[PDB]
């Protein structure tokens, strides 16, 4: 963030005071977009533009070409990624069962086939995305973790990429080690 | 009076503060400042105040040798009771500045006095009860440091009966000041300080500890507390030995004397001057940089200047230089990132001068950080939230990888890391960023740094009969993120033994008591080159590069070795960029491409088994 | 103005810390103990000065007598003040003050009981005279000071109240608990002359080296190489500094490997009983704070202080570590830090510090499996870690060989020792003589010669060529050979290393490497 | 920079950059108080 305020003091050496800031304004740089801070309103110009783009007879080809134009080949992989990002349709049944609508994809291959850059691009291009490996990240777990609050000494979700990315996509590298 | 001060009326403190003798010594100090001149006849103090005024400074340094020689009596009374003469000579310096410059008070209301060259040097263990409230000069190491705090200087008070704001009253840095009489009300009721109408200064506390080398055997180092005021704050960071001149005095305030036990007191030192017991450049240096760059054979000129204290290992040193200069990062449309930091790996047998190479790199880089997979180190590899022992607040700390953003991270004993360190290293190398989800904090930190690592083979000895992947405990995902693998084998040979042994024995005999670019210029050269050079490529080398890549691929597949993949082409381009940067040129030549090709091909061939290695030596003999 | 102090000493008798009684309160006696801790020297209020409040009268030179005291009445009838005073910290005097903690002697602790401790107070010019880890004899007065901690103990505790008989009419009760302390006036440590003639006579011997070797551990049969290591560990190399700031080590480290049925511990016991500044410790009866150092921040009068550990003690000496194979990882890292850089970094309770650890380490290690499998190498038979294992410049592996003459000679020696006791020792030199010789010889700093450099180079080439066993050869062995050669040159009291001493060092180093047996 | 704040800036306006590491719970402060005297029941008010 960027903060604008007043540098002041208060009384808590011989004539020492403790500084602090009186906030006048806050400016955020946009961090950690999640499902709790989404925008579900669209400007009319954006809506009309998107409807116009939809009617394009070659939309599928353009979308396929848009996914990482800096890699050579792998048209089928890119089409798979389009289908993944779009996602299926979920159904809730009268008896309670849930039919999921998301798509899972695995990539077997030899070293140096550009299958990590595809994951990185998917991470950079999806509205919600976490990129991690098996065994998680440095000081960040891979699944939900429950911890006690340091001061109140009570339970809360400490973290976990799997829940942090709810409503998005999770990119797992080295899936065979966990 | 006139130099009659040698007559003593009573104790020195009482004598010094009489108005008549105060005026006498003030006038004589003013004459000292205005008249003193060396043999050359130049106005040393005149120039000192002139530059003070030009730079808009706040303090004048003074030499104790000159003052002693001129005015021994004043020098002695200064050494005895400096508290009063600091004020007196502060006023003298104020009037001197007023004489030289008009309305200096407009900007600065005070000019401080710094003494220098005090004849006697003490250690923290020698101070006793005969040094109290006197002038001392000690030396030690800095062990802790507080933040900067504001201290009252010109207090203004609010009357609670009438809203008058009583005028400024000076704070002497001895005890808190109070008021009791309101002029408007003629009252004595409650008062409160005015926060918004008060002027403050800077306060900082530093703990000094003796240097361990100087402590005689069998004992332990002592320590003290130091006070730094105004522009002495944030001058000496922890971990440096310094010399401090100040006034040795008790905590006369203490806490209270009703405390049970023996009536003992604690003591501090109020610093008057501090001094220490670079990578910037200028036009003068820039012209020399450019002159040295224009010469032919500058790459080999640089390589010979790496780690002078080690014999041989030319491949190691060229790789170190390449990773120490670095390439250029790229990003196409902001959606395809290519890194620019070159990573190297040292895999050698015991006793091969690897840790020395890492120490040299640490001492020569602008931002180098040292970690290890085993042993004591000032920092780990993982990010965490920890309490601050002195401030007692939660803090967010990254590892050595986060700390060395846009630098180099050195890791010793790379083969002895645990699961957490391995995960952190893998994430930093794959993504150049480190995540964290701890104690209510979710964020990502940048980890764009260069890595130089050292390790040992399984069993402590290299098995040349097996591929490199089976000689180390590391795994392919981590091992494939390096682009310069260096393998050191302690093969037994006679001439090499003569050379190394003579080097070592000569080194030892020199250090018994009783071509290469200079290093200090090399540091600035590296900094400037990284700051100012971004070489590019010409599309006319595409044919050569593609043909070489095809040849490498075909031979590798034919010989059934580890696959050659596009990563090697990217490494070649990065190394060519670094080689071009070494020359300060804006373009990549064909010679740089040839050098990068040699480096990468040699690295790839040297890491195979004996049969495959010898087969590949014949094929790629062109380089 | 001058403060004068008297110093009694040479009392007829000495008392133990375990035999102090409240009958001798306020009398002069002498005690002995081992110093555990010392504090910094601080000013002590001696003769205070006060300013009266009701009147501006001034009172000077008010005595304190072990506590903060105030004047009891205004000195003038012009003012009737009492109990209202202010302290002037600008015209009073102070004295140096230090606190020291001592501990019982090892041989004085009775059966089945833990040692005692006693506080000792130092003043004036006696301060900064004791040193932690030393044995000192004190002399002074036995005094009493308040002890607030004695509440909660059983029994009746004296209380004081003001007598209210004889006071016209028309609450200050105090507790009297105390503890015994000691305020000392003379302190001396307890461990030239005509003997320069003896020193010159003995150095002028020709076979001095053989006697020097034989007089080490005279009660142990054989094992000459271990003796020649223990010697040359007492006498060390020279510490060198490079122009670029690289420091070269001068200490020699040794490890003795054997099974529990061998006599490796006797060497350590002899060294600790003989060497000037030596400490003995066990692998499992130690701790990380037991080694290295600790910080004791509850200094009752002011700021913190540091308490030395095992490695801190015996600085510039020798440290003995039995059961070395039971050290944990953290303590192993601490020992490695001491070996690499002669410093110990202590970071606890928000306090940082650095401490010298220039020490030589004498270690005794058991084989991993209990018996030394001669089919394996040295690395396969040990439990240490590579960093510490690469810093041990000598590995003495002692094994058992059955032979009639050896067995009968050993049995005769043991039976002689039991039957004859002190009589059947007859060593060439006595412990005092060895200590004097070593003290003299540790101050020579030998130097290399032009002829010696090439000979040493050729010896290193020979050793490398022959290596191509227990463990391979690197340059570390060359540095060890230089260190050993210069140590031997010091041992022979010469200012220049000669090729003969280089050959001696090379042979000693070579003989210590054993061969791995293979089948068929 | 956060390390460049010092005495000269006291009571002025500054612009700073950094990372948030801790937010607390919401507190309550008064902006308008109605008070009464427990002896004579005299009433008044205060505005903040
Ligand atoms: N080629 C060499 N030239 C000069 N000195 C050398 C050389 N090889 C080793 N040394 C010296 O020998 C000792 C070897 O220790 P060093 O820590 O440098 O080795 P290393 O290869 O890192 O081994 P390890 O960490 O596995 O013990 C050091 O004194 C080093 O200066
Ligand atoms: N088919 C390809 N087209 C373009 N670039 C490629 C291709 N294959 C590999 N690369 C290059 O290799 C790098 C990706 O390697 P990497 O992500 O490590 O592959 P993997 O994850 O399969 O090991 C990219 O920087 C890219 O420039
Ligand atoms: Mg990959
Ligand atoms: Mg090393
Ligand atoms: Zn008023
Ligand atoms: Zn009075
Ligand atoms: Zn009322």
């Amino acid at each position: 963030v960027t903060i604008v305020g007043i540098y002041s003091i208060y009384n808590s050496g011989v004539a020492i005071r403790t500084p602090y800031i009186k906030i006048l304004g806050i400016q955020s740089d946009v961090e950690t977009s999640s499902i709790w801070n989404s925008v579900t309103m669209f400007t009319e110009e954006e809506e009309e533009e998107f409807l116009q783009l939809s009617r394009n007879p070659k939309l599928y080809e353009i979308l396929t070409n848009s996914i990482a134009p800096s890699i050579f080949g792998n048209e089928d992989i890119k089409k798979a990624i389009v289908c993944l990002l779009m996602g299926g349709s979920k159904k809730i049944l009268p008896d309670g069962m849930r039919l999921r609508g998301d798509i899972n994809v695995l990539l077997l291959g030899d070293p140096g086939t550009a299958k990590s850059q595809l994951l990185k691009f998917v991470e950079k291009v999806s509205p919600i995305a976490v990129y991690t490996s098996g065994k998680g990240s440095s000081a960040a777990g891979l699944t939900a973790s429950v911890q006690r609050d340091p001061m109140t000494r009570e339970f809360y979700l400490e973290g976990g990429a799997m829940v942090l990315a709810d409503g998005g996509v999770v990119c797992i590298d080295e899936f065979d080690k966990m | 009076l006139e130099s009659l001060s040698n007559v003593k009326a009573n104790s020195y403190s009482e004598w010094i503060t009489q108005p008549n003798v105060s005026r006498t010594i003030a006038r004589e100090l003013k004459s000292f400042l205005l008249e003193y001149t060396d043999e050359t006849g130049r106005s040393v103090y005149g120039a000192r105040i002139r530059t003070l005024g030009e730079m808009n400074s706040e303090s004048l340094e003074v030499n104790y040798r000159h003052l002693a020689e001129s005015k021994a009596i004043l020098a002695l009374f200064l050494a005895k009771c400096p508290e009063e003469m600091l004020k007196i000579f502060d006023l003298v310096a104020m009037e001197a500045t007023e004489l030289h410059y008009p309305d200096y008070a407009r900007i600065h209301s005070e000019i401080h006095v710094r003494i220098s060259d005090f004849p006697t040097i003490y250690s923290l263990r020698e101070l006793r009860e005969s040094n109290l409230s006197s002038l001392v000069r000690v030396t030690g190491v800095v062990t802790r440091r507080t933040g900067v705090f504001p201290q009252l200087k010109y207090v203004k008070f609010n009357c609670l009966k009438c809203g008058s704001i009583l005028g400024p009253f000076f704070q002497d840095s001895n005890e808190e000041i109070r008021i009791s009489f309101c002029t408007n009300c003629k009252s004595k009721g409650p008062f409160r300080v005015n926060g918004e109408k008060t002027v403050y200064r800077n306060y900082q506390r530093v703990t000094l500890q003796e240097a361990p080398g100087t402590v005689p055997p069998g004992r332990l180092p002592r320590h003290r507390e130091v006070i730094l005021l105004a522009d002495l704050v944030d001058v000496s960071k922890p971990g440096e030995e310094v010399e401090v001149t100040g006034i040795y005095k008790n905590n006369y305030d203490g806490n209270l004397n009703a405390k049970n036990g023996f009536p003992v007191f604690a003591t501090i030192i109020e610093a008057n001057s501090i001094k220490r017991r670079v990578f910037s450049w200028t036009e003068e240096e820039e012209r020399e940089f450019r002159k040295i760059s224009r010469d032919r054979g500058i790459i080999d000129k640089i390589i010979s200047s790496m780690a002078p204290s080690i014999y041989g290992h030319r491949d190691i040193k060229t790789a170190v230089a390449c990773s120490l200069f670095g390439g250029v990062p790229k990003n196409v449309n902001g959606k395809h990132s290519i890194r620019g930091d070159i990573n190297v790996l040292l895999l050698g047998d015991p006793g091969t001068a690897k840790s020395q190479i890492l120490k040299y790199v640490e001492k020569t880089a602008h931002r180098a950080v040292f970690a290890t997979g085993q042993g004591a180190s000032a920092v780990g590899l993982t990010a965490s939230v920890r309490k601050d022992p002195i401030t007692k607040e939660w803090t967010l700390e990254g590892g050595a990888l986060v700390l060395a953003d846009k630098g180099v991270c050195l890791i010793d004993e790379f083969d002895k890391m645990n699961d957490q360190d391995r995960t952190s290293i893998h994430e930093a190398m794959e993504q150049q960023s480190i995540s964290i989800s701890k104690a209510g904090i979710v964020t990502t930190l940048q980890a764009r740094c260069s890595i130089i690592a050292a390790a040992n083979p399984n069993g402590g000895r290299y098995n040349s009969t097996l591929p490199l992947a089976q000689n180390v405990s590391l795994t392919e995902p981590i091992l494939s993120r390096f682009d310069i693998l260096c393998v050191v084998r302690d093969l037994v040979d006679e001439e090499a033994d003569e050379r190394l042994a003579t080097f070592v024995v000569d080194s030892h005999v020199r250090s018994h008591p009783e071509s290469p670019i200079p290093q200090e210029l090399l540091m600035k050269y590296i900094h400037y080159a990284r700051t100012k050079i971004y070489p590019k490529l010409h599309q006319m080398d595409m044919d050569k590069v593609s043909r070489v890549y095809a040849d490498l691929r075909r031979e590798s597949i034919s010989t059934g070795s580890f696959p050659i993949t596009v990563r090697h082409l990217e490494s070649i381009l990065r190394i060519a960029e670094s080689f071009a940067k070494m020359r300060l040129s804006e373009f990549v030549s064909s010679y740089d491409l040839d050098r990068a090709i040699k480096v990468v091909v040699d690295s790839f061939v040297d890491a195979q088994k004996v049969s495959v290695r010898r087969q590949l030596r014949r094929s790629f003999a062109i380089y | 103005e001058r403060v004068f102090q008297i110093s009694f000493f040479n009392l007829p008798t000495v008392h133990r810390i375990r035999d102090i009684r409240s009958e001798k309160i306020g009398s002069l006696l002498s005690i002995s103990g081992t110093v555990t801790r010392t504090s910094e020297v601080r000013p002590e209020l001696y003769k205070a000065s006060f300013t009266c409040d009701m009147c501006r009268a001034i009172v000077d030179n008010v005595e304190q007598s072990f506590k903060y005291t105030e004047p009891t009445f205004c000195p003038n009838p012009s003012c009737e003040n009492r109990a209202f005073w202010t302290l002037n910290v600008t015209r009073s005097r102070f004295l140096d003050w230090q606190k020291v903690r001592i501990q019982e002697n090892a041989n004085e602790i009775p059966t089945g009981s833990m040692p005692r401790t006693l506080d000792v107070i130092l003043r004036g010019d006696s301060v900064e005279r004791a040193k932690p880890g030393d044995r000192c004899k004190f002399t002074g007065v036995e005094i009493v000071v308040p002890d607030v901690t004695q509440l909660g103990l059983p029994g009746v505790k004296p209380s004081s109240t003001l007598d209210t008989r004889g006071i016209s009419k028309t609450l200050g009760v105090r507790d009297l608990t105390y503890k015994i302390s000691f305020l000392a006036c003379h302190v001396i440590s307890i461990g030239s002359s005509d003997e320069i003639n003896e020193l010159k006579e003995m150095v002028k011997d020709e076979h001095i080296y053989d006697k020097l070797v034989r007089s080490i551990a005279p009660a142990v049969f054989g094992h000459e190489a271990v003796k020649k290591g223990i010697l040359l560990q007492m006498l060390g190399g020279v510490h060198k500094s490079t122009v670029e700031g690289i420091k070269l080590r001068g200490d020699i480290n040794i490890c003795v490997v054997g099974d529990p049925s061998t006599s490796k511990s006797q060497f350590l016991k002899y060294v600790v009983g003989f060497a000037p500044r030596s400490v003995y410790t066990s692998g499992k009866a130690s701790s990380a704070a037991g080694l290295t150092a600790a910080v004791v921040r509850d200094e009752e009068g002011g700021d913190y202080t540091i308490e030395a550990g095992a490695l801190m003690l015996a600085d510039n000496g020798i440290c003995c570590i039995d059961e070395f194979d039971k050290m944990d990882i953290s303590d192993q890292v601490a020992i490695h830090e001491a070996m690499e850089q002669q410093t110990i970094s202590i970071a606890k309770a928000g306090i940082h510090a650095t401490l010298n650890a220039r020490t030589s380490i004498l270690a005794a290690a058991n084989p991993v499996g209990g018996r030394y499998n001669r089919k394996l190498s040295l690395r396969g038979n040990l439990n240490m870690t590579a960093p510490i294992m690469s810093r041990f410049d000598l590995f003495f592996v002692i094994l058992d060989d059955c032979n009639e003459k050896i067995d009968t000679e050993l049995a005769s020696h043991i039976v002689d020792l039991h039957m004859k006791r002190d009589e059947a020792i007859e060593p060439p030199f006595s412990a005092e003589q060895l200590r004097r010789y070593i003290k003299y010889a540790r101050t020579f700093k030998p130097i290399l010669t032009k002829e010696a450099r090439s000979y040493l180079v050729e010896k290193y080439k020979e050793l490398r060529k022959d290596d191509a066993s227990s463990y391979r050869i690197t340059v570390r062995q060359l540095e060890s050979m230089i260190r050993l050669s210069e140590a031997i040159a010091r041992a022979n009291c010469v200012d220049e290393i000669t090729p003969s001493f280089i050959a001696e060092a090379y042979d000693l180093l070579r003989q210590s490497i054993i061969r791995v047996d293979v089948d068929d | 920079p956060l390390r460049d704040l010092d005495s000269e800036h006291v009571s002025k306006i500054v612009r700073l950059s950094g990372i948030i590491i801790s937010t607390s719970v919401l507190s309550s402060r008064a902006t308008y108080l109605s008070i009464m005297c427990r002896n004579c029941r005299h009433t008044t008010s205060i505005t903040i």
